[PDB]
């Protein structure tokens, strides 16, 4: 039982670290893509909500 | 004479009972200690091996 609990905690920790890295990579990709697509494109969309 | 015989019989019987208890008690402790020691060592080796495998 001890081995499974230690493995489960390590497995959960690895998933959280991977998910945080995956989210960071997605954010960096989105930021570059938006800059290439033009940051002045969603300004009108923001104005619509206001 | 009968009183002396009873005293000799009582001393021999008590000594025999004392010797019997000492041998029986020692065997139980020796067997339990040997069995208990193997139980701890077996789990300790498995836990160390399993931790490396899981990691």
């Amino acid at each position: 039982a001890q081995a499974e609990q230690e493995r489960i905690r390590m497995l959960s920790e690895a998933k959280s670290q991977i998910a945080d890295l995956v989210t960071l990579t997605a954010s960096r990709v989105l930021g570059a893509e938006l800059q290439a697509r033009g940051h002045d494109a969603l300004i009108a969309e923001s104005l619509a909500a206001l | 004479e009968q009183l002396a015989n009873a005293r000799r019989d009582y001393e021999a019987e008590i000594a025999r009972a004392r010797q019997e208890a000492a041998k029986i008690v020692a065997q139980a402790q020796e067997r339990a200690k040997q069995q208990e020691a193997e139980i701890i060592a077996q789990a300790r080796r498995e836990a160390e091996r399993l931790k490396e495998e899981a990691r």
